[PDB]
C-alpha cells in the first residue's frame, strides 16, 4: 500500500530558489516597486534624479549590472514556483507544468542575462 | 429543574441500507458543561441505540475522538454545546473514508506512522550498563514533537492530503522528525527516503492549518519545515556523493 | 469462522499487554504472536497515566526500603516473595524504557530525575513530565513496529477463551468492523484487560475499562482475588471523575471547605504546614485512604460546597502562580479551564473522591499463571499478591513493564511444551460460543442496556464507598441480583454487522454484572477493615490479623451463583505489625 | 462477501471558497502574479533605457497611463502582503534552544522587519538625494 523505495525529489533544488527569490523579493521589493512604479511616473523626486542620464549611469556601472538581473530573476523563480502549485492548488490541468513555468523562467533568466551585459 | 434543549445534525450512514450519507436531527438536553460526547452518548442511550462512534479517554489524551463540527476537525471529548448555540452539524473526520456513521478507515495513518520506522536505530548501549545521557538541553531539540496523540484532526485539516491520499502527512512526518533529531538515535538515514520523496515532506505547500486544528500544540508544520531543509542537505550531500 | 494459527495469543494492548509482546518477540525470534485488542493500541487506558513508574535509582536508597514501603503499605496482604521479586526488577525495565527512547526528565548533568509520590520515604519515582503514561504506551507501542513476530488484530473483540482437559488452546473473536467472527489458536493466552473501574457510576476510567477479562475467567472457574479492595483517588472533578494528579498536591496545593478551613488538620493530620513549604505524609500529602476517609467526614457535617454537579471541595492552587504550574503541571491547568470553567490563576477549582484503581483480579502465581494450564494474566486485571489491600501510588506502571516481561517470558516457555489437545473437543467448545451470541441477539423483552448500567453504576457507588456497612452492602447485593435476572430481558435493536457497538456495550455490560458482584459479595464477607476496605459496623472496625490475614478468592459456579473460598498469605522476611 | 461499502467523499476545486483559513491561503499565493508582472516591467525598463532616450520616454509614458499606477498600486499591496507573511513564516524553518528552552520566532521576526527598514531607507536615500 506503501511504497517501500520511493524516488528521490528533485524538489529542493527549485525549493532552494524560491526561498532566497522569496527573500529578495520580502526585502527589497517594496521600495523598488515605489521608485519604479509610482516616483518616476508621477515625477515625485528632487531634480534630476531619475532622468535618463542618472538611471543609465547606474544601470552600466558593475554594482547596477548586478542588482538589476538578481531584482529581477530572483523574484521569477520565487513566483513562477507558486503557480507552478497553484494549478495544482486549482484543480486545473496544464500538461507539462513542471517544464512550461521553469521553462519560462529559464528564458527570461537568460533574457536578462543578456541585457544585462548591454545589448 | 429544567435544562435547555438543542437540536443537533447528525450525519448517518450504513453500508447496509444507505447509498451516502443523510442528516438526522436530534433534540438534546444541555448544560454549561455538556460536551458532544456527553450527546452523543444521551443519542445512544435514548434516541438511537444504532449511533456509532469512537472514544475512551474522555478528556483529550487518547485521540481516538475526531469528527467534524461545522466543517471544523475537533475531538467531540473537547466540545461543549455551550458555544454552538445558533446550530452545530457532525460529520465523520474529513479526507477519510466513511465506514459507518461517525466511524472512519484510518487505514493509511497507521499505515504511514509505520513506514517512517518511528523507534531508536543503532544504539548498542545494554540495560546494566545504566541510561544513556541526555541533557534537558539536548532533550528540548525534539521534545514538542514528541506529544502527538495520533488523533487524525491534522490530516483533516490539510488540504493537500485532501488532494492526495498517498502524502505520508504532518502527523506521520512529525514522529519521523521527532526520532531524527533525538540525541540517542543513530537511524536518521533509514527514514530519509520516505521524506525526500514526492509523497514525502514535498507535498506540504505549508498552509499550515493543521498546525491550527492540533488539540496537543505538537505544531507538525515547523517539523515539515525543518524536514524540508533537512531533506535539502541530504540532497546537496547525496550530489557530491559518488565516493 | 476463519481460524487462525500463532504460538502464544495476547488480549489487550495495554502498557502490559505490548510489554508482553516485546519480551516474548525477543525470548523466540521465529514465533508467530497474536496481539488482539478492541481498540488502536496507543488507546489503551495506560496513556492516562501522570504521575510516574516506581524504581530504585538513589544512591542512599535500598530495594528493602521499597520492599517495605510497598508490603506496608499494602496492609500485610501481600505475597512477599512477589514483592521482592518485583523491586528487584524495576531498575532494569524503566532504564530498558530509556534506551527504547522514553523521554524521561533529566537533572541538568543528563542524567534521569526522580520526584515523590504515593507516601514513600525516598523520592524514587521516574517520571515523563505529566505524560508517563501517554510515553510508556507510546514508547511501547513504536518499539513493537520493528518485530515482524507481532500479527496485531486491530479492532478485535474477544468473546471466550478455549478450554479443554484443563489447558488453553486458543480463544474466539470477532472482527469489529466486519462483524465477523475467528478463531485463533494458540497453546498460551495472556490477560491484559486493564480493570474494573467502569463498573462503578462515577470514576476516572476511560470507557473500554469494562471487566472484560477478568469476566472470561470466572466463566471458565478460576477465581477472582482481593475483589473487595477498590481505590479510589482523592481528587476527581466533580460529575465527570477526570483524575487531578497527586503531583498537583506535590508542588504544595490545598484542600479546603466552604469555609476555606485547611480540614485535614482535624484527623491526625496536623499540625497545619506553610504554603510554600509542604511536608510528607502531613496535611496534603497524607495517605490515600486517609484523605479520601476525611472528604466523607467533612460531608457529613455540612461542610462541603453543593454544585449542580454533587458536593465539593476546594483544591486551591491559584496562589502558585504562572510559572509554577507550567513546568511540571501545564496539563491540569487546560483540564480545569475546559471542563470546570476554572483558572487555576485566577479562581478554584471543584474536586471530590473518585472511583480510580483495581486492586483484585484474576489469581496468578508467581509465574503470572492461572489455574487453568498455558493461561496468564497481567496488568490490572490480574492478581500476582504485588498490591495486597492498597496500592502504593505508581508502583502499576511499574508492574505492567516488569511483569509483563516476565508473562510474555513463561507463557513462550509453556507454550512449546504444550503438546497437543483434542481437536474434536475445542471445535466443539468454539461452536457453543457462537450459538451462544445468536442466542444473546435473538433475546427479546424491551429492556434498555443503558438503564441497567446506569443502575449499576449508582448501587456500586452507594454499596462500596470509602464506608461500607451491612445494610448497604446487602442492598446492592440484592440490586445486582435483580440486573442479572434483568439483563436476559434485553434487546439489541440494531442487528447491523459493520462497528454495532450497540452489541458490544451490551456484552461488556454482561462481565459488568458479573464483576461487581464478585466484589459486593466479597466486601460483605469481610467483617474487618483493611486497607481500602472500611467497615462502620461493630467490631469491623479493626484490622483483624487473627481471622482475616488471608486472600478473598471468588468463584462463580454455573448455576450463576459467587462462591468464596480463603487462601493463606505468604510471608518471607516481615511479620505482620 | 464483505456487508461493508466505504464512503469516499469527492474534493472540489472550490475547495478553498468553505473556509477562511483557506481563503488567507489562496490569497496569500496570489502575490505571485504581480511579483511576475513587476519583474516583468523591469525587462521592459532594461531593454527600453538600452534602446536610448526616446524609447525610454515611452515606457515612462507607459507608467504614466492611470491603469499602470493602479495595478502598480496593487502590485505594492501585494508586495507588502508577501512580506508581511514571509517574515511570519521563515522562522518556522530553523530549530535552535537558547539555554533549555526552544526559541521563539518572535525575536527573528523582529530581526527581518529591521533589515527591511534600514534596507528600504538606505535604498530611498541613494535612488533620491543624490
Ligand atoms: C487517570 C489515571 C492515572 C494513573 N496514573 C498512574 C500513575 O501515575 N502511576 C501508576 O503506577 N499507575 C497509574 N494508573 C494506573 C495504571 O496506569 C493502570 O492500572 C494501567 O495502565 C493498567 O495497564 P494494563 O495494560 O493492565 O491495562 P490497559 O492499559 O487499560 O489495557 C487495556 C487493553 O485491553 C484491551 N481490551 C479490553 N477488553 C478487551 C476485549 N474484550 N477484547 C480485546 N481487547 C480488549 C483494550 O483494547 C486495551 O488495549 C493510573 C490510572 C488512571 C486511570
Ligand atoms: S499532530 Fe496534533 S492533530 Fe495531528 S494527529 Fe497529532 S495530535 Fe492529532
Ligand atoms: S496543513 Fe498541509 S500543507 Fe503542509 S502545513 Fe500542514 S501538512
Ligand atoms: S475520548 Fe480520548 S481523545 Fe476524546
Amino acid at each position: 500500500m506503501i511504497n517501500p523505495n520511493p524516488k528521490r525529489s528533485d524538489e529542493p533544488v527549485f525549493w532552494g530558489l524560491f526561498g532566497a527569490g522569496g527573500m529578495w523579493s520580502a526585502i527589497i521589493a517594496p521600495v523598488m516597486i515605489l521608485l519604479v512604479g509610482i516616483l518616476l511616473p508621477l515625477g515625485l523626486f528632487p531634480g534630476d534624479a531619475l532622468s535618463y542620464e542618472r538611471v543609465l549611469a547606474f544601470a552600466q556601472s558593475f554594482i547596477g549590472r548586478v542588482f538589476l538581473f538578481l531584482m529581477i530573476v530572483l523574484p521569477l523563480w520565487c513566483g513562477l514556483h507558486r503557480m507552478h502549485h497553484a494549478m495544482h492548488d486549482l484543480k486545473i490541468h496544464v500538461p507539462a507544468g513542471k517544464w512550461v513555468f521553469y521553462g519560462l523562467a529559464a528564458i527570461l533568466t537568460v533574457v536578462t542575462l543578456i541585457g544585462v551585459v548591454t545589448i | 429543574a429544567e435544562m435547555k434543549n438543542l437540536k443537533i445534525e447528525v450525519v448517518r450512514y450504513n453500508p447496509e441500507v444507505d447509498t451516502a450519507p443523510h442528516s438526522a436531527f436530534y433534540e438534546v438536553p444541555y448544560d454549561a458543561t455538556t460536551s458532544l460526547l456527553d450527546a452523543l452518548g444521551y443519542i445512544k442511550d435514548n434516541l438511537a441505540p444504532d449511533l456509532s462512534y469512537r472514544w475512551s479517554c474522555r478528556m483529550a489524551i487518547c485521540g481516538s475522538c475526531g469528527m467534524m463540527v461545522n466543517n471544523v476537525p475537533k475531538l467531540a471529548c473537547k466540545t461543549f454545546l455551550r458555544d454552538y448555540t445558533d446550530g452545530m452539524k457532525v460529520e465523520a473526520l474529513a479526507n477519510f473514508p466513511i465506514e459507518r456513521d461517525l466511524v472512519v478507515d484510518m487505514t493509511h495513518f497507521i499505515e504511514s506512522l509505520e513506514a517512517i520506522k518511528p523507534y531508536i536505530i543503532g544504539n548498542s548501549r545494554t540495560a546494566d550498563q545504566g541510561t544513556n545521557i541526555q541533557t534537558p538541553a539536548q532533550m528540548a531539540k525534539y521534545h514538542q514533537f514528541s506529544g502527538c496523540i495520533n488523533c487524525g484532526l491534522c490530516y483533516a485539516a490539510c488540504p493537500q492530503f485532501g488532494l492526495n491520499p498517498e502524502f505520508i502527512g504532518p502527523a506521520a512526518i512529525t514522529l519521523a522528525h521527532r526520532y531524527n533529531e533525538d540525541s540517542r538515535d543513530h537511524g536518521k538515514k533509514e527514514r530519509m527516503a520516505q521524506l525526500n520523496s514526492q509523497n514525502g515532506v514535498w507535498s506540504c505547500t505549508f498552509v499550515g492549518y493543521c498546525s491550527e486544528v492540533c488539540p496537543k500544540h505538537v505544531d507538525p508544520a515547523a517539523a515539515i519545515q525543518q524536514g524540508k531543509v533537512e531533506s535539502s542537505k541530504d540532497f546537496l550531500i547525496a550530489t557530491l556523493k559518488p565516493r | 469462522m476463519q481460524t487462525f494459527q500463532a504460538d502464544l495469543a495476547i488480549v489487550g494492548a495495554g502498557g502490559a499487554g505490548l510489554r508482553a509482546a516485546i519480551a516474548a518477540a525477543q525470548a523466540n525470534p521465529n514465533a508467530k504472536i497474536a496481539l488482539i485488542s478492541k481498540v488502536y493500541p496507543m488507546r489503551s487506558h495506560t496513556v492516562a497515566a501522570e504521575g510516574g513508574s516506581a524504581a530504585v535509582a538513589q544512591d542512599h536508597d535500598s530495594f528493602e526500603y521499597h520492599f517495605h514501603d510497598t508490603v506496608a503499605g499494602g496492609d500485610w496482604l501481600c505475597e512477599q516473595d512477589v514483592v521482592d521479586y518485583f523491586v528487584h526488577h524495576c531498575p532494569t525495565e524503566m532504564t530498558q524504557l530509556e534506551l527504547w527512547g522514553c523521554p524521561w526528565s533529566r537533572r541538568p548533568d543528563g542524567s534521569v530525575n526522580v520526584r515523590r509520590f504515593g507516601g514513600m520515604k525516598i523520592e524514587r519515582t521516574w517520571f515523563a513530565a505529566d505524560k508517563t503514561g501517554f510515553h510508556m504506551l507510546h514508547t511501547l507501542f513504536q518499539t513493537s513496529l520493528q518485530f515482524p513476530q507481532i500479527q496485531r488484530f486491530d479492532e478485535h473483540f474477544v468473546l471466550d477463551i478455549l478450554v479443554d482437559d484443563g489447558h488453553v488452546r486458543g480463544l474466539v473473536a470477532m472482527n469489529m468492523m466486519e462483524g465477523t467472527l475467528v478463531q485463533i489458536r494458540a497453546n498460551a493466552v495472556v490477560m491484559a484487560t486493564g480493570g474494573a473501574g467502569r463498573v462503578y457510576r462515577y470514576n476516572t476510567n476511560g470507557g473500554i475499562v469494562t471487566g472484560d477479562g477478568m469476566g472470561m475467567a470466572l466463566s471458565h472457574g478460576v477465581p477472582l482475588r482481593d475483589m473487595e479492595f477498590v481505590q479510589y483517588h482523592p481528587t476527581g472533578l466533580p460529575g465527570s471523575g477526570i483524575l487531578m494528579t497527586e503531583g498537583c498536591r506535590g508542588e504544595g496545593g490545598i484542600l479546603v471547605n466552604k469555609n476555606g478551613y485547611r480540614y485535614l488538620q482535624d484527623y491526625g493530620m496536623g499540625p497545619e504546614t506553610p504554603l510554600g513549604e509542604p511536608k510528607n505524609k502531613y496535611m496534603e500529602l497524607g495517605p490515600r485512604d486517609k484523605v479520601s476517609q476525611a472528604f466523607w467526614h467533612e460531608w457529613r457535617k455540612g461542610n462541603t460546597i453543593s454544585t449542580p454537579r454533587g458536593d465539593v471541595v476546594y483544591l486551591d492552587l491559584r496562589h502558585l502562580g504562572e510559572k509554577k504550574l507550567h513546568e511540571r503541571l501545564p496539563f491540569i491547568c487546560e483540564l480545569a479551564k475546559a471542563y470546570v470553567g476554572v483558572d487555576p490563576v485566577k479562581e478554584p477549582i471543584p474536586v471530590r473522591p473518585t472511583a480510580h484503581y483495581t486492586m483484585g483480579g484474576i489469581e496468578t502465581d508467581q509465574n503470572c499463571e492461572t489455574r487453568i494450564k498455558g493461561l496468564f494474566a497481567v496488568g490490572e486485571c490480574s492478581s500476582v499478591g504485588l498490591h495486597g489491600a492498597n496500592r502504593l501510588g505508581s508502583n502499576s506502571l511499574a508492574e505492567l513493564v516488569v511483569f509483563g516481561r516476565l508473562a510474555g517470558e513463561q507463557a513462550t516457555e509453556r507454550a512449546a511444551t504444550a503438546g497437543n489437545g483434542n481437536e474434536a473437543a475445542i471445535e466443539a467448545q468454539a461452536a457453543g460460543v457462537e450459538q451462544r451470541l445468536k442466542d444473546l441477539v435473538n433475546q427479546d423483552g424491551g429492556e434498555n442496556w443503558a438503564k441497567i448500567r446506569d443502575e449499576m453504576g449508582l448501587a456500586m457507588e452507594e454499596g462500596c464507598g470509602i464506608y461500607r456497612t451491612p445494610e448497604l452492602m446487602q442492598k446492592t447485593i440484592d440490586k445486582l441480583a435483580e440486573l442479572q435476572e434483568r439483563f436476559k430481558r434485553v434487546r439489541i435493536t440494531d442487528t447491523s454487522s459493520v462497528f454495532n457497538t450497540d452489541l458490544l456495550y451490551t456484552i461488556e455490560l454482561g462481565h459488568g454484572l458479573n464483576v461487581a458482584e464478585c466484589m459486593a459479595h466479597s466486601a460483605m464477607a469481610r467483617k474487618e477493615s483493611r486497607g481500602a476496605h472500611q467497615r462502620l459496623d461493630e467490631g469491623c472496625t479493626e484490622r483483624d490479623d487473627v481471622n482475616f490475614l488471608k486472600h478473598t478468592l471468588a468463584f462463580r459456579d454455573a448455576d450463576g451463583t459467587t462462591r468464596l473460598e480463603y487462601s493463606d498469605v505468604k510471608i518471607t522476611t516481615l511479620p505482620p505489625a | 462477501t464483505t456487508k461493508r461499502k466505504p464512503y469516499v467523499r469527492p474534493m472540489t476545486s472550490t475547495w478553498w471558497k468553505k473556509l477562511p483559513f483557506y481563503r488567507f491561503y489562496m490569497l496569500r499565493e496570489g502575490t505571485a502574479v504581480p511579483a511576475v508582472w513587476f519583474s516583468i516591467e523591469l525587462i521592459f525598463g532594461l531593454f527600453a533605457l538600452k534602446n536610448g532616450p526616446e524609447a525610454w520616454a515611452g515606457f515612462v509614458d507607459f507608467l504614466q497611463n492611470p491603469v499602470i499606477v493602479i495595478i502598480n498600486l496593487i502590485t505594492l499591496a501585494a508586495a507588502l502582503l508577501h512580506t508581511k507573511t514571509w517574515f511570519e513564516l521563515a522562522p518556522k524553518a530553523a530549530n535552535i534552544i537558547v539555554k533549555d528552552e526552544k526559541m521563539g520566532p518572535e525575536p527573528i521576526i523582529k530581526s527581518l522587519w529591521a533589515v527591511t527598514v534600514v534596507a528600504t531607507i538606505v535604498i530611498l536615500f541613494v535612488a533620491l538625494y543624490w
